[PDB]
RNA sequence: UCUAGAAAGGUAUGUCUAAAGU
RNA sequence: UUUAUCAUUGAACUAUAAUUGUUCAUUGAAGUCAUUGAUGCAAACUCCUUGGUCACACACACAUACGGCGCGGAAGGCGUG
């Protein structure tokens, strides 16, 4: 027989046509994704500190650091440190998730654009994206969304959109700044700009 | 009949080729001729007809000798030759692409390094290529992607974690379009430090002992002194943040807001 | 203070005039009343805000209009008001003399 | 280091073996699994070799120093046709008493897990 | 025991490296439980010289099976 | 029959980048589509290093299982469930 | 078997006049119906006549160049015709089961009460009550929504997409029974 | 010649039916 | 220290070769990148990870060479229940 260690469910006589159909089962995929997210979360979250090997401090070290001065240590209440740790965990996750993607937004009308940045017509990873689209054997999966697909073909040329300014363009977004240091910005710009 | 002979006896090929060979410096004829030859081999793989691969190579090479500032077609011709089996040719295609741009193009360095990560498999040589790309196209206003790619390779290969602090301190003084991400890396990485010996990763120990009045080898209670350390280094980073924020926001408000087109387009286009 | 209360589950045939009438001139004279209609259909979404001047006026409206029958329903008058790293900048304006005008070409 | 005399390969899990192979290569890695065909799973192995050039230095006639090529390979599995010998190098990160404590704790957690799974599916 | 999963590579062109040094190309037609394979129109990629109208390779000496065709 | 932890671990790495060196000296490295019970693997979008160093590229490859010398799976499969020593399977069917 | 040379021995030994009851002539023509449905849930058991590959490739040679033996065709047509007419009876039973659901008693009295409730503005009231009765018939359909696959006889539905239908139509049952219907259409055109 | 009663499940899949407010 | 493709021909050309050797060119096969590389040799500096940073003491021992006669911990050897 077979036993899906992640799934926790047995199975009958292990035939590759049964086993491979289990291994692309949607519920098995949810269980496996939960397992590996939790294990990576556990090895990130585990602060194992080095063991402390305290030696006996000498005399002259004791005179110097007894005659420096004493520093105040700051510490916070329980709800303060809980709220701060929630903030720190979401900030580390959005730094890990984000990525600068302005070279894609910035060449948006260029002549050979559909052959490089489309990501489905790329010659290296071209067949893989179409191949791994998935069956979608669910009618309501396609019947959920009612927007356009906007499949930009590889066969597009230079002739369409001859003048890029006249088709309505967007200005690039202003550079994002740190919110904790958002008060250190210069308060007035130089040139009077409207809208 | 095969794909090549069938393609030659087609009627469209004589028309597309005569329009290209009459009007060379009009781009849309070249791209129509090129899309037709590529569509005429509907599976492209290693077994397609060599008399037809030689013609796709002659078409791309002759177009790029006519219109040498077309960034996307160097990437596409190199990725075609990378599909066809030989990375040795695709190195040359990217490198003549960089040379026709006189080494100062951001997109060809970014695509050449995301290519070269896979195939160069020797660590000091790949890092010499990143140092070359740094000294040419490093100070680009949109080169956040290059530096973030470089930090990705440094944090995945190296075991020392000194080179990361070095490169990140050089990012901190460049006025990039998206420098706040490269400041948030530095902020959370200072905040993720644990003991006093690791403050010498940033600067030298005597620079700390003089400028910030902080001793690494202070042995004693090292809780409050480490918290004092993190607050003083965060203050210095706040001041350097003010300087880079001023320069970035000044360039953006005055000049870089107004340029809308950054690409070569075609010889028949007009700039506003 | 521009204290805002968020009335909800309103009847369809209840107007901003009636929403003003049930909010202004009882316990207060509220500065504004605004029901959210549908942006292309016009039919009211069943919830809307009202803006009182004083915070004591709004809370006095809040305790008394909670559950109160307005045109067939109970109109649920909860208060409307009162962590990303990266935000876009925002800046003041230099008040447009002849120096700080970017089109000044004389 | 000293290894117990009656200690087969089933008992040396989480040691740091030094697996020789058919080519002169050596995979210094932490063992964590094995099989009937003796094809190990080494955790952090470092495939070394002595080059064709410095092999003259090993030829029989201070000491001798050989420069080997450490090439890091993360979580290999080996193919058992290639293996030639295994030699223990380093003891584990944990003790024996600590592994006893941790094994009783894992088995206790598994029995609580199956208890909750059974009493949840009966409800 | 277990058939190899070459149901995709059927009736296409294939480049396989016999025995290390040699290298043969041909149109695959059949395979078995051991990886012995039978391929139509075999041409030994070296100036290359052709083998014969049909071959049957003993699967002891196949190392890799590169598929030249789309698959 | 029964497979044990290494071949079952190789079956746990279907879909991800592996790097394997054959016994002839070559080194192939791509996304592993279908492995089998006899360590007979396929690999898609691979980067094929010949023994004297000449790296080429090829779309799919099917190595014989018998020629593999090692297979380098990702790092996180250290935490795979099959390495758990004390397991409590619920009940047979 | 367990060692691969055992299975290879099994295959070569089953590789190594040509008439009489010993050889399933229906397999010899091609696609024995007790062979195409071995493992599935419509399994007939085992094919009684033995199947053998030496005889089959001798038949491939014989119908390549030598001759055709029409007694094999008439035997295959008899077995094919009895199976196809039997499954035509079974698809008749399946649509009978849909009818028997459709003429269920309490549902007929419920639709009869709603159709007595169906009884200018009289036409507008009648059309509103008849659209309510149409939705009652569609509520009975939303309990089921079953059509019958006309080849195999198994149930299907239309609310389902084309892809789960494509999951059905590449079955063992449906491909086997499509092959049976196609040889029956070929032999009934050729004999007539 | 020595007394033939074939399983009953598992996983994958869609659809129906349904349970929620502020 | 040591390497950086061959051919067909032209002009000349030492020359058993598939004009090899030599300068320049055409055409032709395929053609990992590297030459700040590769291989050999030696040193210096910096940075990581690991542990009893334990207790008593600041002392005149030893031919059977050396009280192995403090509390522990890690690993192995041997014996008993
Ligand atoms: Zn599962
Ligand atoms: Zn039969
Ligand atoms: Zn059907």
């Amino acid at each position: 027989r077979y036993y899906c260690e992640y799934c926790h469910s047995y199975l009958t006589h292990d035939t590759l046509s049964v086993r491979k159909s289990h291994l692309v089962g949607k519920n098995h995929l949810r269980i496996t994704a939960d397992y590996y997210r939790n294990k990576a979360r556990d090895i990130i979250n585990k602060h194992n500190h080095k063991r402390r090997h305290i030696g006996k401090r000498g005399r002259k070290e004791r005179e110097n650091s007894s005659q420096n001065e004493t520093l105040k240590v700051t510490c916070l209440s329980n709800k303060e440190k809980r709220h701060i740790m929630h903030v720190k965990k979401m900030n580390q996750k959005e730094l890990a998730q984000t990525s600068i993607d302005t070279l894609k937004l910035l060449y948006d009308g260029s002549p050979g654009y559909s052959k490089v940045f489309v990501d489905a017509n790329r010659f290296d990873i071209g067949d893989l994206v179409k191949a791994s689209k998935l069956p979608q054997r669910a009618n309501e999966k396609s019947a959920h969304h009612s927007f356009k697909q906007t499949s930009r073909s590889r066969d597009e040329t230079c002739e369409s959109n001859p003048f890029p300014r006249l088709n309505n363009p967007k200005k690039l977004e202003p550079p994002k700044i740190l919110s904790q240091w958002s008060n250190t910005i210069p308060k007035t710009s130089i040139f009077y700009s409207v809208d | 009949m095969d794909k090549y002979t069938a393609l030659i006896h087609d009627e469209n090929f004589s028309t597309l080729t005569l329009n290209v060979s009459r009007y060379p410096k009009s781009l849309a004829y070249w791209e129509k001729l090129l899309n037709y030859i590529v569509k005429a081999s509907a599976p492209i793989c290693k077994s397609t007809e060599p008399q037809l691969l030689k013609l796709i190579r002659c078409t791309y090479s002759s177009m790029l000798n006519e219109f040498p500032y077309l960034e996307n077609y160097y990437i596409d011709f190199a990725l075609l030759e990378y599909k066809l089996g030989n990375v040795s040719m695709s190195h040359k295609i990217f490198q003549r692409g960089l040379q026709a741009f006189n080494q100062r193009s951001l997109l060809l360095w970014t695509s050449y390094l995301k290519f070269c990560n896979n195939v160069i498999s020797h660590q000091k040589q790949l890092f010499k290529k990143y140092e070359t790309a740094e000294e040419y196209v490093g100070l680009h206003f949109f080169s956040g992607e290059f530096w973030d790619l470089y930090l990705e390779q440094i944090s995945s290969r190296c075991t020392s974690s000194k080179k990361y602090w070095n490169v990140l301190r050089k990012i901190l003084e460049i006025p990039l379009h998206s420098f706040s991400k490269f400041y948030a890396l530095w902020l959370q990485r200072i905040d993720d430090i644990m003991d006093l010996k690791q403050l010498s990763q940033l600067t030298s120990k005597d620079e700390l002992l003089k400028k910030l009045k902080i001793d690494i080898n202070y042995s004693g209670r090292k809780g409050p002194y480490l918290q004092d350390a993190k607050k003083k280094l965060k203050k210095i980073t706040k001041e350097m943040y003010m300087v880079v924020q001023y320069q970035v926001l000044e360039i953006y408000s005055i000049f870089e807001s107004k340029i809308y087109i950054n690409y070569y387009t075609s010889p028949e286009t007009l700039v506003s | 203070n521009n204290c805002s209360i968020f009335v909800g589950d309103l009847a369809p045939n209840v107007t901003e005039s009636q929403l003003f009438e049930l909010f202004i001139n009882r316990y207060a004279s509220t500065s504004h009343a605004k029901i959210v209609h549908d942006q292309v259909t016009g039919m009211s979404k069943g919830y809307g805000f009202v803006k009182f001047t004083n915070s004591d006026e709004q809370q006095l409206a809040l305790s008394e209009m909670q559950g109160v029958f307005l045109n067939g329903r109970a109109i649920k008058v909860g208060p409307t008001s009162g962590m990303s790293q990266f935000i876009y900048p925002v800046q003041q304006q230099p008040s447009l003399n002849h120096f700080t005008d970017p089109n000044n070409t004389t | 280091i000293q290894v117990a005399h009656s200690s087969r390969l089933a008992n040396l899990i989480d040691y740091k073996l030094r697996v020789l192979t058919q080519d002169g290569r050596v995979y210094i890695g932490q063992l964590m699994a094995f099989d009937k065909h003796m094809n190990l799973v080494l955790n952090e192995c470092i495939e070394e070799r002595v080059p064709k050039t410095q092999l003259d230095k090993l030829r029989p006639r201070t000491t001798l120093n050989i420069k080997v090529e450490k090439r890091v390979l993360g979580l290999t599995i080996l193919r058992g046709e290639q293996i030639l010998s295994t030699v223990v190098e380093d003891k584990p990160l944990l003790s024996k008493k600590e592994r006893l404590v941790r094994d009783k704790k894992e088995k206790k957690q598994a029995q609580k897990q199956t208890k909750l799974r059974k009493e949840k599916e009966k409800k | 025991v277990s058939t190899p999963e070459l149901k995709k590579y059927m009736d296409k062109k294939i480049l396989l490296n016999i025995n290390g040094s040699r290298k043969v190309a041909g149109i695959l037609r059949g395979y078995d439980i051991f990886l012995n394979v039978v391929l139509d129109d075999a041409m030994e990629i070296n100036n290359n010289h052709q083998l014969g109208l049909q071959t049957v390779i003993r699967g002891n000496s196949i190392i890799s099976l590169e598929a030249l065709d789309a698959i | 029959t029964m497979n044990g932890i290494p071949v079952k671990l190789l079956n746990e790495a279907q879909g991800h980048i592996v790097s394997l060196e054959l016994t002839t000296g070559a080194t192939y490295r791509g996304k592993l589509v279908e492995s089998e019970d006899s360590m007979n693997v396929q690999l898609r979008d691979v980067i094929a290093t010949e023994p004297q160093g000449a790296v080429t590229h090829m779309d799919q490859i099917f190595v014989r299982g018998s020629q593999i010398k090692f297979i380098v799976v990702p790092d996180l499969l250290k935490n795979a469930p099959l390495f758990k020593k004390n397991s409590s399977r619920p009940m047979p069917p | 078997m367990s060692t691969p040379a055992a299975e290879q021995r099994k295959l070569v030994e089953q590789l190594m006049g040509l008439h009489d009851p010993k050889i399933c002539k229906s397999y010899l023509v091609g696609e024995c119906p007790y062979d195409l449905f071995q493992g599935t849930k419509q399994s007939l058991g085992k094919c009684p006549q033995m199947h053998l590959t030496k005889h089959k490739i001798q038949y491939e040679r014989e119908v390549k160049q030598g001759k055709t033996f029409p007694e094999f065709e008439r035997e295959y047509l008899a077995i094919l015709s009895r199976f196809v007419n039997e499954c035509n009876g079974q698809i008749s039973v399946a649509l009978q089961n849909l009818k028997h659901t459709a003429e269920e008693r309490m549902k007929i009295q419920q639709v009869t009460e709603e159709l007595d409730v169906l009884d200018l503005i009289s036409k507008r009231k009648e059309v509103a009550k008849r659209v309510r009765n149409i939705t009652e018939n569609v509520g009975q359909s939303a309990q089921q929504k079953l059509q019958v696959c006309e080849v195999c006889g198994a149930y299907l539905s239309r609310l389902d997409t084309d892809r789960r239908l494509a999951d059905h139509f590449l079955g063992k049952i449906h491909l086997g029974y499509v092959k049976m219907r196609e040889d029956y259409d070929r032999l009934m055109k050729n004999n007539r």
